[PDB]
RNA sequence: UCUGGGUCGGGGUUUCGUACGUAGCAGAGCAGCUGCUGCGAUCUAUUGAAAGUCAGCCCUCGACACAAGGGUUUGU
RNA sequence: UGUGGCGGCCAAGCGUUCAUAGCGACGUCGCUUUUUGAUCCUUCGAUGUCGGCUCUUCCUAUCAUUGUGAAGCAGAAUUCACCAAGCGUUGGAUUGUUCACCCACUAAUAGGGAACGUGAGCUGGGUUUAGACCGUCGUGAGACAGGUUAGUUUUACCCUACUGAUGAUGUGUUGUUGCCAUGGUAAUCCUGCUCAGUACGAGAGGAACCGCAGGUUCAGACAUUUGGUGUAUGUGCUUGGCUGAGGAGCCAAUGGGGCGAAGCUACCAUCUGUGGGAUUAUGACUGAACGCCUCUAAGUCAGAAUCCCGCCCAGGCGGAACGAUAGCGCCGGAGCCUCGGUUGGCCUCGGAUAGCCGGUCCCCCGC
RNA sequence: UAUGACUCUCUUAAGGUAGCCAAAUGCCUCGUCAUCUAAUUAGUGACGCGCAUGAAUGGAUGAACGAGAUUCCCACUGUCCCUACCUACUAUCCAGCGAAACCACAGCCAAGGGAACGGGCUUGGCGGAAUCAGCGGGGAAAGAAGACCCUGUUGAGCUUGA
């Protein structure tokens, strides 16, 4: 079966969980939870949240 | 007058005496009827309900839209330690109804059967079957039960064995064991007998009971939420917000000529706690528990034929308010009565199942090992290592 | 052959949803639910794919003043597929639809939801998007 | 059953989101000295850091003392 | 029971023919008290007087659904009738309404009772005090089942009933595992595919049984997922003030606002919801009465949302098996109190009744 | 076709003029038409044959104002679909302190009869100590010698042609 990566975070989406979310002009977006739910619906960057993946990328974390 | 507008009756008058159950444990009601023709089994066993997770399956359905599509389901977990059997029953059939003839237990009994024939274990001087555990050690004794199980074979018609489960291998805090009588069904009295004297003192799992795919039925208590209004115990309507004494409340209690109270009429009072039977539960799988074998552990209950993982069937973190499941387990479709760590009856069923859906073989995709303790997201610790990195700990 | 699978209803009666097509209508007020049996203070309420009874509140004068089938493409309520996906969308959706299932208008502006374009070939054939 | 629970600590899980201090030739600038020294919201690194986590979460076999007790009744 | 409602008998006619498929004039016989009357028996040291909401039960004069009979029943649709009250009978605009009328869904949107069910259950829109306005009437005070507006809805802690919760009798005391006597009881309906554009029909149209996938209403659960709650007052953010400042914090009757563990919870997520028996209506078999015929008289068969039992829920001044039984148990002369009733016992075929009973086995089969 | 300016006749002190209206005023009536709605005994605008509109018993209008009455729309929301969760004070239990209302005797029902709706009577169903938290079916529950209606050769406030 195929996992979905987080469109806010980017975590692995599991079958079960999260949420999908279509808008009206297309472009299904994928949530983990609410609180990347909340964070994308009040058109938050997620380069500017320190915990997303995007934003440990960006600031060459980890390695 | 008439009622003005038709409407179905809240609540069932079925299960009407909802009160506290006078029993914790799950009786057996009725047992299924016994032929001769079958093999001689068992047909009830005993768990403990630990949690619930998710399967991703392949489902094998002619016609359906979902054909052919993986689904996610919910399965509740119960863990199922072996039961030891220390002793056998005899039933005859009186017009009276169906009266016990007679008893006997095994040479050892172990100390958590033990634990159940008193109120305080710690203030007794466990004297419980010293006198009758040297009737296995003297011929008089033994040729006295001898004559007993002739005499069973003689005039017994149903024969149900003591079971009692094995605490010490639970997470419980509950050492105390539980017994209860499940009755053989097979052949003839005398060879059904003859199975049981030979399996006393010895360990019966759960495979010799129940297999792969079978519906069942789960016997157990509701789990208890105290003294309930009537608008949360029989879902009758909210009066509205303008009323003076009180709006969780049932505005006509009855008429006036009928000068009681009729038993029909929803009122507060105990809701929880009630035994209940919910048949039609399909095994999932048949779990099997840790064992040591060449020094090292084999914990992969978990994977599947399309998983290939090394993880249990505990979530991260474990299962919320049980415990580590690290015995032998039963994965049932959907959710179980009860709250957890209680223990449960599961029955074969009274029924004869000639359906697609009771007959549908059951294949696992995936099991979800995520954390239940919060939104978990990671099914194993190494993966949650391999994703995160080293930390500070470290 | 496939029977349709019960989601997530969240449109009662007197719910305002917006007309995704070209008929010119701007509103759909429905009025009530095919198919629904009912019970004592229970409103009727619709899915995607449900068919429904809807009023144009504005738009064109000639669709006004007058009841319509409609069929109700998307909701913002979130519905569970038997995948285990949770699903909603934006905004709620219908297209005026005759009796037999055909639609009067031409075009769907926004996607279709997969519930209701398994059920609906002719509203599935004029579809932009799936789901 | 040299064992049992309890308390504390630890580990696991999870929630929030990167602690105080230090350093910076990052900082709209401004001032006092003749480049330096100060004020300065905010930023960067230490730092997925800091903090909480059973009271009704899960494992500890790590420290601490406790647990071999008290009272009232019951006979074929 | 006049009136209202409902049902019969007769049959002149309607029904292209044809009284009675379905109706039925002129007459006539009844039933019911969900209509209004008539009456004044109870209540004036007070029985709270209309609706609506809520909730339970009952009735059948059955709208739908199960099983059926009859058509002027070809199919489809629809009428009449029987067993039948098990299960349903909705969402709204208008009006205080009962009633009514319309929109829409549906399977059907049937009719009613329970002090014209239900005010220490609610509400107070209407009616039905005192304040006011209009119309009509009256010289006037004032009157108006004529309109309009504003107008205090008290008390349960008593007894019973009901809902749950201790316990009581008595088995010597206690414990475990059980039985079920009795009460309760529950599941219901619809759509799509296939049958099949098939039977049937000139055509237009257009089924049904067995299967498959689901859904409505209800019931019992449950929290893996989604949502809700959130004072773990968990963690950030932030206004005013305060601790000299930083740091750390506090107060503002939960300061406010994000996100949020556990727990609880939603057809707002998920799971589950069943088998027999005698039979009703009806259709029949054999077969008289009545040389023939006949479902009936004797005998026999099929037979259902009904009934009863199962499954499920509770477990009787109701039993059982088994364990352990501390100054207590088991076995082998005296008397003292107290409760009483009785004054020989039958230790057994099955049963038939227009039929029995006992021998005999020289017969024939076996346990 | 109708309605009908015009005429005739009966008549009283005139015979309702200008306006206005199914109005806070219209029985019939949910009047008719238009609009507002998917659907309106509601609202608004017209029509006037007005049971019983009308000119300081004031008529019509009308800005501002109104804790006045009514209709519709936008926005908003647990009013509702359909309920759920949390907080504080209760209620609960305990220590101490501690009333009142009410009370023929009291308290399980079905039917009968009866002062025509019984807790007691009759016939049946049956009934088991002492209690706790709730509850609103019953006690034709309590309060108050019915304020409605009628009678009394009982009154009072007010009016007038008694
Ligand atoms: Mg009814
Ligand atoms: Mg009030
Ligand atoms: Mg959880
Ligand atoms: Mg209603
Ligand atoms: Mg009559
Ligand atoms: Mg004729
Ligand atoms: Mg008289
Ligand atoms: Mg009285
Ligand atoms: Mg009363
Ligand atoms: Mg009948
Ligand atoms: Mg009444
Ligand atoms: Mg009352
Ligand atoms: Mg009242
Ligand atoms: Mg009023
Ligand atoms: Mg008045
Ligand atoms: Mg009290
Ligand atoms: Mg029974
Ligand atoms: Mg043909
Ligand atoms: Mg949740
Ligand atoms: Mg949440
Ligand atoms: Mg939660
Ligand atoms: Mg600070
Ligand atoms: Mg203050
Ligand atoms: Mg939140
Ligand atoms: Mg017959
Ligand atoms: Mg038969
Ligand atoms: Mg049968
Ligand atoms: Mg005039
Ligand atoms: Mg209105
Ligand atoms: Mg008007
Ligand atoms: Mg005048
Ligand atoms: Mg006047
Ligand atoms: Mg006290
Ligand atoms: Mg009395
Ligand atoms: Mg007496
Ligand atoms: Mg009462
Ligand atoms: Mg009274
Ligand atoms: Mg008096
Ligand atoms: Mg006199
Ligand atoms: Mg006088
Ligand atoms: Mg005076
Ligand atoms: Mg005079």
């Amino acid at each position: 079966m195929k996992v979905e990566l987080c469109s806010f975070s980017g975590y692995k989406i599991y079958p079960g969980h999260g949420r999908r979310y279509a808008r009206t002009d297309g472009k299904v977006f994928q949530f983990l939870n609410a609180k990347c739910e909340s964070a994308f619906l009040s058109k938050r960057n997620p380069r500017q949240i320190n915990w997303t993946v995007l934003y440990r990328r960006k600031h060459k974390k980890g390695q | 007058s008439h009622r003005k507008f038709s409407a179905p009756r809240h609540g069932s008058l079925g299960f009407l005496p909802r009160k506290r159950s006078s029993r914790h444990r799950g009786k057996v009601k009725s047992f299924p009827k016994d032929d001769p023709s079958k093999p001689v089994h068992l047909t009830a066993f005993l768990g403990y309900k630990a949690g619930m997770t998710h399967i991703v399956r392949e489902v094998d359905r002619p016609g359906s839209k979902v054909n052919k599509k993986e689904v996610v389901e919910a399965v509740t977990i119960v863990e199922t330690p072996p039961m030891v059997v220390v002793g056998i029953v005899g039933y005859v059939e009186t017009p009276r109804g169906l009266r016990t003839f007679k008893t006997v237990f095994a040479e050892h009994i172990s100390d958590e059967c033990k634990r159940r024939f008193y109120k305080n274990w710690h203030k007794s001087k466990k004297k419980a079957f010293t006198k009758y555990c040297k009737k296995w050690q003297d011929d008089a004794g033994k040729r006295q039960l001898d004559k007993d199980f002739s005499s069973m074979k003689k005039y017994c018609q149903v024969i149900r064995v003591l079971a009692h489960t094995q605490m010490r291998l639970l997470p419980l805090r509950q050492k105390k064991a539980h017994l209860m009588e499940i009755q053989v069904n097979g052949g003839t009295v005398a060879e059904k007998l003859d199975w049981a004297r030979e399996r006393l003192e010895q360990q019966v799992p759960v495979s010799q009971v129940f297999g792969q795919d079978e519906m069942i039925d789960v016997i157990g208590v509701t789990k208890g939420k105290g003294y309930k209004g009537v608008t949360s115990r029989w879902h009758t309507k909210k009066l509205p917000r303008k009323t003076h004494r009180g709006l969780r409340k049932v505005a006509c209690i009855g008429a006036w000529h009928p000068a009681r109270v009729a038993f029909s009429v929803a009122r507060a009072g105990q809701k929880g706690y009630h035994h209940r039977t919910e048949i039609n539960k399909k095994i999932y799988k048949i779990g099997q528990g840790y064992l040591i074998k060449d020094g090292k552990l084999i914990k992969n209950n978990a994977s599947t034929d399309y998983d290939l993982s090394d993880k249990s069937i505990n979530p991260l973190g474990g299962f919320v308010h049980y415990g580590e499941v690290t015995n032998d387990f039963v994965m049932l479709k959907g959710c179980v009565v009860g709250t957890k760590k209680r223990v449960l009856t599961l029955r074969k069923s009274l029924l004869v199942q000639t359906k697609r859906r009771a007959l549908e073989k059951i294949d696992l995709k995936f099991i979800d090992t995520t954390s239940k303790f919060g939104h978990g997201r990671f099914q194993t610790v190494e993966e949650k290592k391999a994703f995160m990195g080293p930390l500070k700990k470290d | 052959s496939g029977a349709k699978f019960r989601i997530s209803l969240g449109l009662p009666v007197g719910a305002v949803i917006n007309c995704a097509d070209n008929t010119g209508a701007k509103n759909l007020y429905i009025i009530s639910v095919k198919g629904i049996k009912g019970r004592l203070n229970r409103l009727p309420a619709a899915g995607v794919g449900d068919m429904v009874m809807a009023t144009v509140k504005k738009g064109k004068p000639e669709l006004r003043k007058k009841v319509h089938p409609a069929v109700v493409i998307r909701q913002r309520k979130s519905y569970r597929r038997k995948d285990g996906v949770f699903l909603y969308f934006e905004d709620n959706a219908g297209v005026i639809v005759n009796n037999k299932g055909e639609m009067k208008g031409s075009a769907i502006t926004g996607p279709v939801a997969k519930e209701c374009a398994d059920l609906w070939p002719r509203i599935a054939s004029n579809a932009g998007s799936i789901a």
